[PDB]
């Protein structure tokens, strides 16, 4: 159900359609900025994590393949470790970023740090920590594994 | 000589089967004022009088000349021409608006949405209209700084992707900041009713904190902040303070 | 309608208002409140109107800063006018000011505030306490540096409460006349190219000024005198057009106004010797002298070699001695504008400024009730039935030969309100909306068609530019008989070049080539009439200064006592209004003259103010 | 010529006439409040899941992610599922499909947690690679 202005606005959209007027371009011409790109990344990371959870949970259930034979399959391909650890980074970054930037967006909801300097600092900060955390979580255990392979007892 | 190229969106609604185009024009920066509007005027005057755009004031106070220049919503009349003659400047209408002609969008939904916030002073107790000044403290009227300066240009709303997709139901940054302007005015008694007009899932809550509005505002205002403030009032995290009492001797 | 076919659409309204600036919107509010079906026809969204560019403030004796009296504001207005203003109108203006400004605050206008929570007021040019014997007045009420913006947005918002119907981006072509009675308006709808005839019991012209007649102005591109042109084409003589206000401080480069409020708050003008020279031209009021005097002063400094900048052709407005908190609190708008348009930080550097065409005290003549009038010597003032005018397009005359700062926003609200009051009182629910005469508006459509398809060799933009440069050179700050006469010749020749007009855009939908060409025709009527009025007026009064006639020419020599003198007859002196009557086809102008009204509306409430010698 | 037709008023939103009989719509404020509190509450959950694993954490994640994602995709569907571009019936259908999304998400997660390795161990197994 609609407010009167929302009803008025529907009838407006239909008038403009009837007039066959074009819509001025938008996504294809607007300057990429730390405002709407980070927002976009927030939505993409959110939805990618969701989509992965759906396709994963239902997929494995509907298929004969289970996750243990899936993991063993890709080890079987024996692909270089730097690339394996990049996949891990990619898996980790969305979680890191989306969580961090989620906190930022809740602040925006409460009218916190909406001045342009703060908008930009927070963006860079959130992208930075997210990358730093995803890096750590991948690198640290790889470090331990190199120590286990080449150091005594 | 310094020849700057502009690529300008064109659209002629009277030609049958007309499509929008991009038209390059060359302009001598040494024979033209420093602002993009100057170039638009020079082109219209000296090359192509069919070039059509809105303009009026010369100092960025009217709001008529809003458009998208080099990817950003701004006012042609106070946007310095980029003097790097090796790059072209693209000029498009305000994004995701229905175009009437060339750089002239249909603005009537924006205006109708402004009307819907009831942008006028409302009193619970009828007032004798010419009789006396209402009391307002310095601190209270200064809450309106950042708010009253809006020139209703629509750069912010035409920068907002949520407004791009759902203009018919989402009021957009410009109208929401004005709605807030009437809500935090200590002289206005209708704060609760003003809030209730945009209680639904779309009117104000379809702000997804994208922040393009505050970023692009040519008057350096902050619609984003005002929407956060509306969200707080709507979620009852905050209230409107009561008016300061009018002194006995006033 | 010769070559194309036009979709014509008919409307029926109690009143049509042409204009949606301060005046048109205030009128509309009063009429809608009184239940009249009201159409607002405006060639741009209301809020783009030039009112919105106004900065410095609006006068009313609220007494927020010190005691005050509306009669003191009256006095300054009359003296301001240089005794060419009609005192019954100036009385009406100043008597109603406190109430008008209080209304605006009551509508929600966010006026700056004093510590007591009252409307903050600043000083301005040419105003005083105790009938000119006291000190400098402070009755200029303001929303910082943005009072016009704030007033217009307030008025527009309030007009939405009163069910007026808005026809936005409709360009008015002519008044619809039936035997000397105005029965409506005809306009072009830009959105769809349709032509609209508005039938109305009354019509209010509230169309602003014609600053764009000149090469350099502070005014919007839209200030093309369309209203005064409409009146001319309706057979109505225009009044006092030679009286053009040059504002002292337009930014040197581009013409952007820098408010007089900057001087009001303590700024001052400096020449190339670092001298505060207004102390020499006006030892009492100094930089807060009237606008005609300050602008003349600056221009003399330039002539006599004390101009500033690389070409020694302008003046400095110094503000940097003021505290940064005051500059930001009181003058934020021009602070930003000076930075964008001159690269100047006002806390540190002066603003380069020069006198710039700014306001038109001339326009459509009305009586004090804002009813448009025609005048003959034999019959006196006769109202044009159906037709009112207010705002800058009018000549009430509340400004006479020189408009006082902050009186025009006042003027627009007060007389815009007056229109609604006078219409409610004199218009009865018995009178029926008139039927249009056959063929009504058909000539306006024919002119539209011919301009739209114009075929000649002189494009509208060249012709506009020569008009503007011509006016700048020949009808400037200081004028002279031979320069004016040469100006008249060039201008009446340019009027002839209109037949050679070239346009290119053939469309009907949002054709600004077409609308700007209509505006050029409109501007030529105003300009041609302005300069011939200026050529004939052999005196120096207010904003009109003749080097070959340096004195103000009244019924008496007011520089000497009155006892003993014999009065000069009307035909010998110049304390009288110019009426210019133009034939729109041929461009031929005849001149008549109409007496100044010296009486007030009520001698029991306020005394009329006899002329004296005008000094600040 | 001016052999003409009678006009009507332009389309114009009358804020007073539109207000006649307008009973306010239910307030989305409280729902919006909880959505954000919930998201804040999940902030500690994500690092907690890094340090503590097993089937009970797997269950906490499944439930919290499902609720959060429910509200999430519902907002996405309402942004892009626009009647203007899809028509009324297809728009309605994508609104329903958001609930089908949530339902299927949880069911597949419960499956995964109950008959496969579970979320936390799944991460271990990829990280060990
Ligand atoms: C830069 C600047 C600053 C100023 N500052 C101050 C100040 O601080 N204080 C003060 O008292 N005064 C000031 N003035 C003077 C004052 O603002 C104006 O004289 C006054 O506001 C004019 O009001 P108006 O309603 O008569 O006309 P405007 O506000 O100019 O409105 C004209 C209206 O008529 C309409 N119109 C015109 N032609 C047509 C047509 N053909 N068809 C349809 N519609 C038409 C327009 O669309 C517009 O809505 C200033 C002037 C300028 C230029
Ligand atoms: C597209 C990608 C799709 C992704 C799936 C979407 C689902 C996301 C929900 C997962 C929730 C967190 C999972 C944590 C986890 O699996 O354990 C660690 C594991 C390693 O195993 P392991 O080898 O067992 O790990 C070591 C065990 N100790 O996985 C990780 O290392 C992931 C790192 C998580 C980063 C934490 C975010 C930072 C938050 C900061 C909040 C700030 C202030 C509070
Ligand atoms: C850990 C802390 C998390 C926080 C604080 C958080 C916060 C948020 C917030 C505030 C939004 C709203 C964005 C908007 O409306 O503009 C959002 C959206 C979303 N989140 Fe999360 N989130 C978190 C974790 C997750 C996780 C783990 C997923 C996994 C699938 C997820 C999926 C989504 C989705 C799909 C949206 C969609 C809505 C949109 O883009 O607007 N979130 N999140
Ligand atoms: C992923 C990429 C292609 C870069 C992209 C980025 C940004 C957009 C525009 N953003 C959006 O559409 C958007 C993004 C996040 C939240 C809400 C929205 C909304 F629906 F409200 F607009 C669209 C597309
Ligand atoms: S906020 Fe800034 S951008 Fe949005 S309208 Fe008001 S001025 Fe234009
Ligand atoms: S860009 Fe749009 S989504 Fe909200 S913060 Fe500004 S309004
Ligand atoms: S012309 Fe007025 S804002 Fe640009």
């Amino acid at each position: 159900e609609k407010t009167p202005i929302q009803v008025w606005g529907w009838d407006y959209l239909m008038r403009q359609r009837a007039l066959k007027r074009p819509i001025a371009p938008h996504l294809t011409i607007y300057k990429p900025q730390m405002t709407w790109m980070v927002s976009g990344l927030h939505r993409v990371t959110g939805c990618a994590m969701a989509g992965t959870l759906l396709i994963g949970g239902v997929g494995f259930s509907v298929l004969p393949l289970d996750f243990t034979t899936f993991v063993e399959f890709i080890r079987g391909l024996g692909i270089p470790w730097v690339i394996l650890d990049t996949f891990k980074f990619i898996i980790a970054f969305p979680i890191a970023f989306h969580t961090l930037n989620g906190i930022r967006f809740i602040g925006f909801d409460m009218a916190k740090g909406t001045d342009i300097p703060s908008i930009y600092r927070g963006a860079y900060l959130v992208l930075g920590l997210a990358a730093l955390i995803s890096l750590a979580v991948v690198v640290y255990p790889r470090w331990e594994r190199h120590k286990k392979a080449t150091l005594p007892t | 000589k310094r020849i700057k190229t502009f690529e300008i969106y064109r659209f002629n609604p009277e030609e049958p089967g007309a499509k929008p185009k991009l038209q390059k024009f060359d302009v001598d920066l040494d024979k033209c004022g420093t602002m993009v509007l100057d170039a638009l005027i020079k082109i219209k005057n000296e090359v192509d009088p069919t070039l059509t755009f809105r303009r009026s004031c010369r100092e960025g106070i009217c709001g008529s000349c809003a458009m998208n220049i080099a990817g950003e919503n701004t006012l042609a009349c106070i946007c310095n021409i980029d003097q790097n003659t090796s790059k072209t400047t693209k000029i498009y209408p305000l994004p995701h608006m229905f175009v009437i002609k060339d750089l002239v969008p249909d603005m009537n939904l924006f205006y109708a949405q402004y009307a819907s916030i009831q942008p006028w002073l409302q009193k619970k107790t009828k007032i004798n209209l010419g009789e006396k000044q209402q009391y307002q403290s310095i601190k209270e009227q200064e809450k309106l700084d950042g708010l009253y300066e809006c020139i209703l240009c629509a750069c912010c709303s035409a920068s907002c992707p949520s407004y791009w997709w759902n203009a018919d139901k989402y009021l957009g940054p410009a109208v929401l900041m004005q709605a807030y302007r009437w809500i935090i005015d200590s002289r206005d008694d209708s704060a609760a009713e003003r809030l209730a007009r945009m209680q639904d899932g779309f009117s104000a809550f379809k702000c997804h904190t994208i922040m393009n509005c505050t970023k692009t505002c040519p008057k350096h205002l902050n619609p984003a902040r005002a929407i956060g403030e509306i969200k707080m009032l709507l979620t009852k995290m905050k209230t409107k303070p009561a008016p300061l009492p009018t002194p006995a001797n006033f | 309608s010769n070559i194309a076919q036009y979709k014509v659409i008919d409307h029926a309204y109690d009143v049509v208002i042409i204009g949606a600036g301060g005046a048109g919107l205030r009128a509309a509010m009063g009429l809608g409140e009184a239940g009249f079906k009201t159409a607002v026809v405006t060639k741009m969204f209301p809020t783009r109107s030039h009112t919105t560019a106004a900065q410095g403030g609006i006068n009313a004796a609220l007494g927020s800063m010190n005691p005050d009296d509306w009669k003191w504001h009256f006095y300054d207005t009359v003296k301001g006018s240089d005794w060419l203003g009609d005192q019954n109108a100036m009385h009406y203006l100043t008597r109603n000011a406190v109430e008008a400004v209080t209304e605006l605050e009551n509508f929600g206008m966010p006026f700056s505030r004093t510590p007591e929570g009252k409307i903050y007021q600043r000083s301005f040019g040419g105003q005083s306490n105790n009938y000119g014997k006291g000190g400098v007045a402070k009755r200029t009420c303001c929303v910082a540096d943005r009072t016009g913006h704030s007033m217009l947005h307030t008025l527009y918002g309030n007009s939405l409460r009163c069910h007026c119907t808005f026809f936005i981006e409709y360009f008015a072509l002519d008044l619809l006349m039936d035997k000397g009675r105005c029965v409506g308006v005809i306009a072009l709808c830009l959105e769809d190219g349709t032509i609209h005839r508005f039938r109305s019991k009354r019509t209010i012209v509230a169309t602003g000024g014609y600053g764009r007649a000149y090469f350099s102005c502070t005014t919007a591109h839209m200030n093309t005198g369309d209203g005064t042109a409409l009146a001319t084409r309706a057979g109505i003589a225009l009044e006092d057009l030679e009286f053009i206000q040059f504002h002292p401080t337009g930014i040197y480069g581009v013409g952007c106004l820098i408010t007089e409020g900057s001087r009001g708050e303590g700024g001052f003008l400096v020449n190339s010797e670092g001298e505060r020279f207004m102390e020499r031209y006006a030892p009492k009021a100094k930089d807060l002298a009237s606008r005609d005097v300050v602008s003349r002063a600056e221009t003399i400094e330039i002539m006599e070699g004390r101009g500033v900048g690389p070409e020694k052709d302008h003046i400095y407005l110094q503000l940097h001695h003021l505290p940064a908190e005051q500059l930001h609190q009181r003058l934020p708008g021009i602070s930003e504008t000076a930075k964008i348009f001159a690269g100047v930080d006002v806390t540190k550097e002066p603003i380069p400024v020069i006198p710039t065409v700014h306001y038109n005290m001339g326009g459509i003549p009305t009586n004090y009730k804002a009813q448009v009038i025609k005048y003959t010597k034999e019959g006196g003032d006769k109202i044009v039935p159906g037709l009112y005018a207010c705002g800058e397009c009018a000549c009430h005359s509340v400004h006479g030969a020189n408009r006082l700062g902050a009186n025009s926003l006042l003027d627009a609200v007060v007389f815009g309100r007056a229109c609604s009051i006078n219409i409610k009182e004199e218009l009865k629910p018995d009178e029926k909306i008139p039927e249009l005469p056959e063929g009504a508006g058909e000539e306006s459509i024919a002119n539209l068609d011919a301009v739209r398809y114009a075929n000649g060799d002189v494009p509208t933009a060249e012709l506009r530019l020569t008009m503007q440069k011509t006016m700048q050179k020949h009808a400037g700050v200081f004028r002279r008989g031979d320069i004016l006469a040469e100006g008249v010749k060039k201008m009446m020749d340019l009027f002839k070049e209109l037949k050679r007009l070239k346009t290119t855009d053939r469309s009907l939908i949002w054709n600004s080539d077409l609308t700007e060409s209509l505006e050029l025709q409109n501007l030529m009527l105003n300009a041609t009439q302005t300069i011939v009025a200026a050529e004939n007026r052999k005196e120096s009064r207010g904003a009109h200064a003749r080097d070959d006639f340096p004195k103000r020419e009244d019924e008496y020599d007011y520089s000497k006592p009155i006892e003993g003198q014999t009065k000069r007859p009307f035909e010998k002196h110049w304390r009288k209004h110019t009426l210019t009557k133009q034939d729109p086809r041929t461009g031929h102008i005849t001149l008549d003259y109409r007496p100044v009204i010296d009486k007030t509306l009520d001698p029991a409430e306020v005394d009329w103010i006899p002329p004296i010698i005008r000094s600040y | 010529t001016s052999a003409a037709v009678t006009g009507a008023a332009p389309p114009q939103f009358d804020p007073i006439a539109a207000e006649k009989g307008f009973k306010p719509l239910h307030s989305h404020g409280t729902l919006f409040k909880i959505e954000r509190y919930f998201a804040a509450a999940m902030v500690p959950l994500i690092p907690a899941a890094y340090f503590i694993h097993g089937r009970e954490m797997d269950l906490c994640l499944a439930l919290a992610l499902t609720l959060h994602v429910h509200w999430g995709v519902w907002g996405v569907v309402n942004d892009y599922g626009r009647p203007f571009v899809l028509g009324d019936t297809l728009a309605a259908a994508v609104r329903v499909g958001a609930y089908i999304f949530t339902a299927c998400l949880l069911a597949g997660l419960l499956y995964f947690n109950e008959h496969d390795v579970g979320l936390t161990r799944a991460f271990e197994m990829v990280w060990e690679l």
